[PDB]
């Protein structure tokens, strides 16, 4: 009767437990940013009781392996989350239909977006790239990161305009899509190639840092599939920026005006569009701030198991 | 505080040469 159903569920739990444990040290198959929240609190046929992964919308998940059509094995990208069971999109959509059927009975779109397995770090500010103050100030930060995270870091130049890398544009198989692109910046093929280059650089869970020439503002990457960590190098006083640009001679100074415009553009950007804001006066202090953030990220994406 | 900002930011720039 019920005692043999319990024997079947007990052994099966043990198989799942074993799969789960074996998957602990496995590489990440892919990453997702979630579009929906999921709570495991109230359900059965979860492969191992208490082991389902609950998550909020906009959380990042690392998927390691397929358990079955309903469940994958992976983890919430968060310092102490261990492996667990994540509901597949099919399950989540079935849960949505069941919720809709319940709703009718009262008689009163993609849950997961694929993302790089490590969020690429992007630097914006204090002003426009291709000018000396911003370029020199970012170079300093890039040199530090190469040192502080040597062995765990990949810093790469991206000249291609990855701002054109809107997710829908890149999924579009149609050979007619090109006739919609008024003057293109760079080529969408090259952009796609470059996006896959970034996904690939992060596949082994090393920190990825992009030196992205075309990105001066977070809104240029928000529609993309990169889910970057956007680090805002902020000079708080415009008077300071003006003087810094003037320190670089008459040529640089001739474009004081555009430079101050971009700076002010970033300055009115909502704080929520950035992941980190480095407004420290001293390189050493900004560097430490950035390292603390990236070290915690490292811990979110690795800690004890591997 | 402007002199502080400037001096720190100036040496930061020099580190980016």
């Amino acid at each position: 009767l019920e005692e043999d159903r319990e024997a079947v569920r007990r052994e099966a739990e043990r198989q799942a437990q074993a799969q789960l444990e074996k998957a602990k040290t496995k590489p990440v198959a892919f990453a997702v940013r979630t579009n929906v929240s999921y709570s495991a609190a109230h359900e059965d046929d979860v492969p191992v009781p208490g082991m389902a992964i609950s998550f909020e919308a906009k959380d990042f998940l690392h998927v390691k392996e397929k358990f079955n059509n309903d469940w994958w094995i992976g983890r919430l990208v968060k310092e102490g989350c261990e492996i667990g069971f994540i509901p597949s999109r099919v399950k989540l959509e079935n849960m949505r239909l069941q919720h809709e059927q319940r709703a009718k009975e009262f008689k009163l779109t993609p849950p997961y977006d694929v993302v790089p397995s490590m969020r690429p770090v992007v630097l914006v500010g204090p002003s426009l790239k291709g000018y000396e103050v911003t370029d020199m100030m970012q170079k300093a930060l890039f040199d530090f990161l190469k040192h502080r995270f040597e062995g765990r870091i990949s810093i790469t130049r991206v000249t291609a305009d990855i701002s054109l890398a809107k997710r829908s544009v890149l999924n579009n198989p149609s050979k007619h899509a090109i006739i919609e692109r008024s003057n293109t910046r760079s080529s969408l093929a090259e952009v796609q190639s470059e996006i896959e280059r970034i996904f690939e650089l992060a596949r082994t869970l090393q920190l990825v840092v992009l030196d992205a020439d075309t990105i001066n503002h977070p809104a240029q990457l928000s529609k993309t599939s990169l889910a970057p960590i956007v680090v805002y190098v902020k000079i708080s006083s415009p008077k300071v920026l003006q003087r810094l640009i003037k320190s670089r001679g008459k040529s640089q100074a001739k474009h004081l005006n555009v430079q101050m415009v971009a700076a002010d553009k970033l300055a009115q950007c909502p704080p929520e569009l950035f992941d980190v804001i480095l407004d420290e006066n001293q390189l050493e202090d900004a560097c430490e701030h950035l390292a603390d953030y990236l070290e915690a990220y490292w811990k979110a994406t690795h800690p004890p198991s591997s | 505080q402007l002199e502080e900002d400037l001096r720190g930011y100036m040496s930061w720039i020099t580190q980016g040469e």
